[PDB]
């Protein structure tokens, strides 16, 4: 159900719909303009946020030898949500 | 009449620059005194063949060389071209 | 660093929050000002802010912005030598600080 | 794949569809990002 | 052997298409990648060539010419090797002059002194 | 240094400059630098003349054979007042060893003729001539070998770029494949690898 | 003689006695790996990776700050040194995040390089990695502390160089933060080159953002516009677009530094950029049409009018080229009306004697400079760079600095000499305040900006200055050859302008109103159809128009200076010419290109189709132009003199002021700035 | 300046060489127009070949005009033999490629600095 | 490690593993100039390369040596004695691929 | 260890695995990819356009082994036979839907392989 142009095209996740003008759109006709109907930055927000009673955490994105290099991420300022630079799941210390 | 502009071009040391330093010293301040609206104008190094130029009458244009010519030579050179 | 007692910034509330040093505070400050040769006079931000410290039980960030116009010293010098040692408290304590020794013979 | 079951993640396709080449459903590839240097545009009052 | 002494300026039309007019080429020192500090990149002069229009392929977008002699480069000893192959090989060229790091005084006890206006604050 | 680094013989190393040495000493007209890689081979400098006398001399001396060539080919190097580098490269069929022998030309002076002592040598000159386009006097035969029948311009030189001047394709006007001046779909991205910092500290040369 | 032999892997060499270690490995080709010291930076011993041993001695002594005493052997590939380096790396590599992957420098960060060439091959050390909270700073620089090796450059750059001192560290051992601790902006001219200075990723660009990586992009040598300093700057390019732009080492301009408004100007290069020709249709809109049709329109209207009442005024961003065709083209017609937006003034012949008509003594002599006064301007904010090497001079050299005309804030704390012409001209007279100094100075200089120039006074204030230029030069003042009298451009494109015969200020065509006008990239609103009568018939030629293109009758979209291959002269007069990066957008031909082909179809031909045969008319104008970074100084100051001391005019009571004043002004101005959404978010994020 | 001279010492012989050449070509211009059954009539097949020619003709140094008239007697002792097909031969000529505008304003008006 | 990459477990977690990994990928490992030719045993006779390294990540010039573009020179002499029917066979015999001959 | 098509793959709870960090594109023999790259509405950074050539592609597996995060593993199924030259250039889309269209396959052979590499 991704957000519908007003010519029937569907966007994409980075935003590419052509303009009315455009001759490009013509190779659309008779053929699928195919976008996975699925976006990422939707399931970022589906995550809860985890907290630790910790200072500072690790994150491993999903266990070892599969997932993205540990990286050790600062909690110290609770006004944000420190969030990992792989995966992009928050993390707080708990009061 | 009809001269637009005159151009020199002079460079900073051979013969045919101390010469027309020379006559730009001592001839320029009341050669521009003289005119004012002329736009006589003064450049820099060019190595060899310092010469000038004039350009007016829709474009058209002279070129005389000063090499090595004489303060004096110039002098009356520059008047030719603006007497006309 | 992971192990830390606090963190060192200023987050917030005290931007502004009056600090005034005390007529006979600021000969004192004079007094120990003219301990140093002239044309630095930098020298006297650390005891001066010790006073700082000593009137006011702990030292506001306005303390720290008040000294540096005292001594006409760009402040970040000043938060520099307020952070970089142990007596200087930028958080507010009891009026009794206990201190004990817990590393060696004391250990 | 009953003895060991796969994963079954949420976000995989449940259908599996066929082969697309062909038909009016198929694949055809095109520019991503978006255009480049944003024409200018007249006023659209006179004077 | 009648070595066959021979003068005039070598000069080579075994070569490609009518590009040798058209196109000026490029001799340089590149100057290191700022962003970097070290000097090993520099050291070796280069011939790089007049660039050329590219455009959004409508397919895909990917930057496209005809622009045959746009990725070569060269890497020379010395200006007067640049200058060498350009002549011989027949394309005109133009030359920027070599730069290098003026050398300066560092005294590290001038961060502290007494009188000097020059102190490091914060060191 | 005893793991992960090759063993090096400083046997083979003392024979091979005696070797070296040697040809040296028994031919001062053509020999210019006789030096052997740290890796054990030799390497021999030629005058771009006594090819000829040099290789006979190699083949037969009953002191070294290397009866068999084992591959000719060429440098292309700007920057030197002679382009070209022939390289030829021997083996030795009797003492289990190679060594190799480097002459230069520019563009016009030829290399005379290597295929009077090595039959090997026949197609290697001409792939080198149409590859390169260093003449080779009186060669038997020259013609073009890796490269179309009515292509130019002698493509590995660096002077030549990576994609050609031409391309191929068929349209129904003329019934035949034509040529067109080079339009890539994709502009063969290029990629500076080139790092700072001189990682081995021993090749160094000397600024000024 | 002053020379001292020291060996350097038993290889002597003869340096000067009490240059570093560094140096003097340097001058044999050893550069030993190092992090915190920099060329322009004074020296710290905090990266330690600079470490290499000297025989006969125990300890291995850091080469940054050792002086080198006679005799010193130092050994360079020592077992004892690959050993130090090998630990320092090590012990920098233990905190340290992975970030290669995501981190900005990726292609290029020195801990990559230093860390293959020279460090041990694998790490120890599992519990471990401190973290550090990340401060955001300013909208230019993206700030990830973790990265953060804590090796003082950005500090010691801030305060010498930048001159804020607002940059510092707090705490000890593991935790150390490097930066503001109350978590001020920091926002400054020459603030955004910090993100080259800092090593390792810690600190990158904010809108260059990820957008690209180092060995993807091809390097293109260029040239600098919006400021007359003639910056000089390396075009990173990628697949056709412009990534970011490098300052690069060049000496008397820039050294390796770079101005912050060129820095993020790339963004501006391309928002609004005109790729259409466009004319007006009778329905009263600008639409557009043919390249040719119009290029047929405007050669109907310049064939049927001639005579002074056609008219072409040029400014902002142009180069020589184009100003030569155009200059040839209306002068093949009748005559000469042309123009630029500033005035300059001229009576006592400004327009030639380029002596008076630029800044005669090139920054390589500002160093060797002692007392400068400086009349009315922001040197801080008109011409950056050279504000940076000022205070260089003042820092290292002693100085004594007068502003006259403003109070404004400079970073070396000028004296201020008041504010009023009348104080100028008692300086000329023997009256007290300052001008003793002068006497005294043994190589002085006087800088007068062009901007407070631009006031109804500006041929009374350069004569006042003038007259000091004599008091100081005649009789005490000249210690030989030497030049003291100057002046200082902000648009970058005027010194070559009027060295091309253009006459200053738009007072020509307000005294005659022209049938015709022509635009090259001339945003000021000196001229506006208020002024020129009737019926107009103007011509807008540039790129991204934001002013007077929707006056603009017709459009030619001329290429910016990024794909044109141009000729642009600095404030000193080093003729620097910009190379192809991309070439333009859409249509938008090159600029004397277009001059040239309307002069094709009018019934005048230029006499030339290429670039070579433009430059080389171009010498025929004047010679300098196609002698490329190389300055050469004029003479024949004493005439203009004379010149000058000829006219009377009073000088007027308003005090001046730089139009420029604060941070505010800075950034949108200059007309491609107010393209840029960057400069607006940094304007905005500095009203706050 | 030294040298090693092929065919000839001085530009005499190798003017001499390249008269033979274009005697071969014009030989042999008909049999092969004839031979691969090209649509060209033979003098216009003759005229690319002096063209061809004149294409070089300023060159000076009697090595490079050695060495092409050694490209020439290649090709032609390519063309002689049927090693090349019609393609090739009909290659010389250019009937796809587009006709270039030599003329400034249609340049300008057009290619953009090409 | 700075010639050949880590696996991924000392890739992920130990920092030195991860920037020999970046760089070995990026710019490759450098080798120290010099020319070689080695030669090995390989099923259609004696192969091998002849590399040519400037001092850099990329190689600079190598020749390959394809046993074919020999044994193929030799038709001449070989079958210079048997009809056409019988080349075929001396073709086929000595082991050869046009596609190692040219390269 | 198998080599099929190219699908990029995601987290639990599906991240875009891909950092956008261009070595896949770096290492690439055929130097046929392609990675431009905004930072996204979160500040995390993505791809905008990830094109392969599957014409140009040799099916390597270098720009397996590259990927610091594996993003981008070389597929089991050898699914292919298009009809115009055209559908055999894919968009960060279609390897999206690639990786979507099986996952516990591939990761099925990671988990069995991890060891090796
Ligand atoms: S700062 Fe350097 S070592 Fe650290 S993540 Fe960035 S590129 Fe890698
Ligand atoms: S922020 Fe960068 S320049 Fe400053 S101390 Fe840290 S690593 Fe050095
Ligand atoms: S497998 Fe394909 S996409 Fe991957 S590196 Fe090789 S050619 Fe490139
Ligand atoms: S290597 Fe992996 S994370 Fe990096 S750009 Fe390629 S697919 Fe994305
Ligand atoms: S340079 Fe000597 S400590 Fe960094
Ligand atoms: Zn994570």
């Amino acid at each position: 159900g991704v957000r519908t142009s007003p010519t029937g095209e569907k966007v994409t996740h980075t935003g590419q719909v052509y303009d009315d003008e455009d001759y490009r759109r013509v190779r659309f006709v008779g053929r699928q303009k195919e976008v996975n109907e699925n976006f990422a930055i939707d399931l970022i927000a589906e995550q809860p946020v985890s907290q630790v009673g910790s200072r500072v955490i690790s994150c491993d994105g999903g266990g070892g030898a599969l997932g993205h290099p540990r990286v050790y991420i600062n909690l110290d300022k609770e006004t944000k949500t420190g969030t990992c630079g792989y995966c992009g799941l928050q993390f707080r210390q708990q009061h | 009449l009809g001269l637009r502009e005159i151009r020199i071009h002079l460079c900073q040391r051979s013969p045919g620059s101390q010469g027309v330093r020379d006559f730009i010293e001592k001839r320029y301040v009341e050669l521009k005194k003289a005119n004012p609206d002329l736009p006589i104008l003064i450049r820099e190094c060019s190595d060899v063949q310092p010469k000038l130029w004039a350009r007016y009458a829709f474009g058209q244009e002279k070129n005389v060389s000063l090499n090595n010519f004489s303060a004096d030579q110039v002098t009356r050179a520059l008047e030719n071209v603006l007497s006309s | 660093g992971g192990a830390l007692f606090v963190h060192r910034d200023t987050p917030k509330n005290n931007p502004e929050t009056p600090f005034d040093f005390t007529p006979e505070n600021y000969k004192r400050i004079e007094a120990i000002v003219k301990n140093y040769p002239e044309g630095h006079k930098a020298a006297a931000v650390l005891p001066v802010l010790d006073l700082a410290q000593r009137q006011n039980g702990w030292l506001p960030i306005s303390a720290m912005n008040k000294v540096a116009e005292i001594l006409q010293v760009p402040p970040m010098r000043v938060y520099e030598v307020a952070t970089f040692y142990t007596m200087y408290n930028r958080k507010p304590v009891g009026k009794y600080h206990i201190q004990v020794c817990t590393t060696t013979p004391c250990m | 794949p009953t003895v060991k079951p796969p994963t079954a993640r949420k976000f995989i396709w449940t259908n599996h569809k066929f082969n697309l080449s062909g038909t009016p459903q198929q694949y055809v590839p095109y520019s991503t990002t978006r255009k480049k240097i944003q024409e200018w545009v007249p006023p659209s009052t006179p004077y | 052997i009648t070595v066959d002494e021979k003068l005039d300026i070598t000069t080579l039309t075994g070569v490609p298409e009518e590009h040798i007019k058209t196109r000026k080429a490029r001799i340089f020192v590149p100057a290191r990648n700022n962003m970097q500090s070290g000097v090993n990149n520099t050291k070796k002069w280069k011939m790089e060539f007049d660039t050329r229009e590219r455009w959004e392929n409508p397919l895909m977008g990917w930057a496209s010419t005809a622009d045959p002699l746009s990725n070569l480069v060269l890497t020379f000893s010395t200006k007067e090797d640049a200058i060498a192959f350009a002549e011989k090989n027949g394309w005109s060229y133009d030359v920027e002059e070599r730069k290098v790091p003026k050398p300066k005084s560092k005294s590290y006890g001038a961060n502290f002194s007494w009188n000097k206006r020059t102190r490091v604050s914060t060191k | 240094t005893r793991p992960t680094v090759r063993p090096r013989n400083d046997v083979a190393h003392k024979q091979l400059s005696a070797f070296g040495e040697y040809v040296a000493e028994i031919l001062p007209k053509y020999v210019q630098q006789v030096q052997v890689s740290c890796f054990s081979e030799l390497e021999i400098c030629i005058h771009p003349d006594g090819v000829i006398p040099v290789l006979t001399f190699l083949r037969d001396h009953s002191n070294a054979q290397f009866k068999s060539l084992a591959d000719l080919t060429a440098v292309d190097i700007p920057t030197r007042q002679n382009r070209f580098e022939i390289v030829y490269n021997l083996l030795s069929l009797r003492f289990n060893s190679r060594i190799r022998v480097k002459t230069y030309t520019d563009e016009l002076t030829p290399v005379e003729s290597s295929v009077s002592v090595y039959k090997a040598a026949n197609w290697y000159e001409r792939e080198i001539w149409d590859m390169f386009g260093v003449f080779f006097a009186n060669h038997p035969d020259l013609r073009r070998i890796l490269t179309d029948y009515g292509f130019e311009g002698h493509p590995f030189r660096k002077d030549f770029p990576l994609s050609g001047y031409v391309e191929l394709r068929y349209d129904d006007e003329v019934k035949r494949v034509v040529a067109e001046p080079v339009e890539l779909a994709q502009e063969f991205r290029k990629f500076d690898l080139n790092s700072p910092w001189e990682a081995f500290p021993a090749y160094r040369q000397p600024p000024e | 003689s002053n020379l001292i032999e020291v060996f350097v892997d038993g290889q002597s060499v003869m340096v000067e006695p009490g240059t570093t270690v560094l140096q003097a490995c340097e001058k044999v080709g050893m550069q030993i790996p190092r992090f915190c010291y920099h060329e322009r930076l004074s020296v710290a011993g905090n990266c330690r990776m600079c470490l290499v041993e000297i025989e006969k001695a125990p300890k291995v002594v850091a080469a940054c700050a050792m002086p080198v005493m006679k005799g010193w052997n130092i050994l360079t590939n020592s077992e004892k040194t690959k050993k130090a380096r090998e630990g320092v790396m090590e012990f920098l590599l233990a905190n340290h995040p992975l970030d290669c992957p995501i981190c900005d420098q990726g292609g290029e960060c020195d801990l990559q390089d230093q860390s293959m060439m020279f460090g041990s091959d694998r790490s120890r050390f599992l519990e471990g990695k401190r973290a550090v909270e990340d401060k955001n700073i300013g909208p230019l620089v993206k700030t990830i502390m973790t990265r953060c090796i804590q090796c003082t450059r950005c500090i010691r750059f801030a305060s010498e160089i930048a001159g804020v001192d607002d940059l510092g560290t707090t705490g000890r051992g593991n935790d150390m933060q490097v930066g503001t601790y109350i978590e001020k902006m920091f926002m400054s001219e020459l603030s955004g080159n910090i993100i080259d200075i800092c090593p390792v990723g810690a600190l990158t660009s904010k809108p260059y953002a990820f957008t690209a990586r180092p060995w993807e992009t091809r390097k293109t040598e260029s040239i600098d516009v919006m400021d007359a300093v003639g910056s000089n700057i390396v075009v990173s390019t990628r697949t056709g677009e412009v990534m970011r732009i490098l300052p690069r080492m060049h000496e008397d301009i820039n050294e390796e530094w770079i101005s912050d408004k060129t820095r993020f100007a790339y963004d501006g290069l391309k928002r609004q950029r005109l790729t259409e020709p466009m004319v007006r249709n009778e329905k009263g809109l600008l639409t557009h049409t043919t390249w040719e049709d119009a290029l047929s329109r405007v050669a109907g209207m310049l064939q049927s009018c001639q005579g002074n009442d056609v008219a072409a005024i040029a400014g902002g961003l142009v180069d020589a080229e184009a100003l030569i065709a155009l200059k040839d083209l209306l002068n093949r017609v009748d005559s000469d009306t042309l123009c630029t937006e500033e005035v300059f003034p001229t009576a006592g012949a400004g327009t030639d004697l380029r002596s008076n008509y630029l800044l005669n003594t090139t920054i390589a002599g500002v160093e060797e400079a002692d007392v400068v006064l400086l009349v009315g301007t922001n040197p801080r904010f008109e011409a950056p760079l050279f504000n940076a090497r000022i205070r260089k001079s003042w820092l290292h050299n002693d100085l004594k600095v007068a502003l006259i005309g403003s109070p404004v804030d400079l970073t070396y704390r000028y004296d201020h000499l008041g504010d009023s012409p009348k104080i100028l001209q008692d300086i000329a007279s023997g009256s007290h305040p300052f001008s003793q100094v002068l006497q005294e100075a043994k190589k002085p200089m006087v800088v007068l900006g062009s901007s407070a120039l631009q006031r109804n006074d500006g041929a009374a204030i350069l004569a006042a200055v003038s007259n000091i230029a004599q008091k100081i030069r005649t009789s005490s003042g000249v210690t030989g050859d030497w030049k003291v009298m100057n002046i200082l451009h902000r648009i970058a494109s005027q010194v070559a302008a009027l060295d091309l015969g253009y006459k200053p200020g738009v007072e020509a065509i307000r005294k005659n109103p022209p049938k015709m006008l022509f635009l090259l990239g001339a945003d000021g609103g000196c001229v506006t159809r208020q002024d020129l009568p009737k019926d107009c018939f103007i011509v807008y030629q540039g790129h991204h128009g934001d002013v007077g293109a929707p006056i603009a009758d017709v459009i030619l979209p001329g290429a910016a200076y990024t794909e044109k291959s141009a000729t642009y002269v600095n404030t000193e007069g080093r003729a620097q010419q910009t190379k192809v990066a991309v070439m333009p957008p859409g249509l938008a031909r090159e600029d004397w290109k277009i001059i040239r082909a309307l002069s094709e179809i009018a019934g005048m031909t230029l006499p030339y189709d290429t670039l070579d045969q433009v430059r080389n008319r171009l010498e025929e104008v004047s010679p300098n132009l196609v002698r490329y970074d190389d300055v050469e100084g004029a003479n024949y100051f004493q005439q203009a003199s004379e010149l000058s001391k000829l006219v009377n005019q009073q000088l007027l009571a308003d005090p001046l002021v730089p139009p420029q004043l604060t941070i505010k002004d800075f950034y949108m101005t200059d007309s491609i700035s107010r393209a840029s959404q960057t400069m607006a978010k940094c304007v905005k994020a500095v009203t706050e | 300046t030294s040298v090693k001279p092929i065919f000839s010492r001085d530009m005499n012989e190798a003017k001499r060489r390249v008269r033979e050449l274009y005697r071969a070509w014009y030989r042999e211009v008909p049999n092969t127009v004839h031979l691969f059954q090209l649509d060209i009539s033979v003098k216009q097949g003759r005229d690319k070949v002096r063209e061809m020619f004149k294409k070089n003709a300023h060159v000076t140094d009697p090595r490079v005009v050695d060495l092409l008239v050694i490209k020439g007697k290649m090709e032609l002792e390519e063309t002689i033999n049927v090693w090349k097909q019609r393609t090739h031969v009909m290659r010389f000529f250019h009937e796809t490629e587009a006709p270039r505008p030599k003329d400034f304003l249609s340049k300008f008006y057009v290619g953009h600095d090409p | 490690a700075k010639v050949s990459p880590p696996k991924r477990a000392e890739m992920k977690t130990s920092m030195e593993s991860l920037i020999h990994h970046f760089k070995l990928y990026t710019e490759g490992y450098q080798v120290p100039p010099g020319a070689t030719y080695t030669a090995i045993e390989a099923p259609k006779g004696e192969f091998g390369v002849y590399l040519v390294s400037d001092g850099s990540s990329r190689p600079y010039r190598c020749k390959i040596k394809a046993p074919g573009f020999a044994h193929l020179a030799g038709l001449d002499k070989m079958s210079k004695g048997h009809m056409l029917a019988d080349v075929v066979a001396i073709i086929g015999t000595q082991d050869i691929v046009f596609g190692e001959v040219d390269r | 260890r198998f080599r099929g098509e190219h699908a990029l793959r995601r987290y639990p709870s599906g991240e875009e695995r891909c950092i956008a960090c261009k070595l896949c594109e770096a290492v690439c023999p055929a130097q046929a990819i392609t990675i431009e790259a905004e930072p996204r509405a979160d500040g995390s950074r993505r791809t905008t356009r990830y094109d392969i050539d599957m014409t140009k592609c040799i099916y390597c597996g270098f720009c397996q082994e590259a990927c610091p995060v594996d993003a981008i593993v070389e597929g089991p199924n050898f699914e292919f036979s298009t009809e115009t030259h055209e559908e055999l250039l894919y968009n960060k889309e279609k390897l999206l839907n690639n990786g979507d269209k099986w996952e516990a396959e591939i990761a099925a052979n990671i988990q069995a392989d991890y060891l090796y590499r």
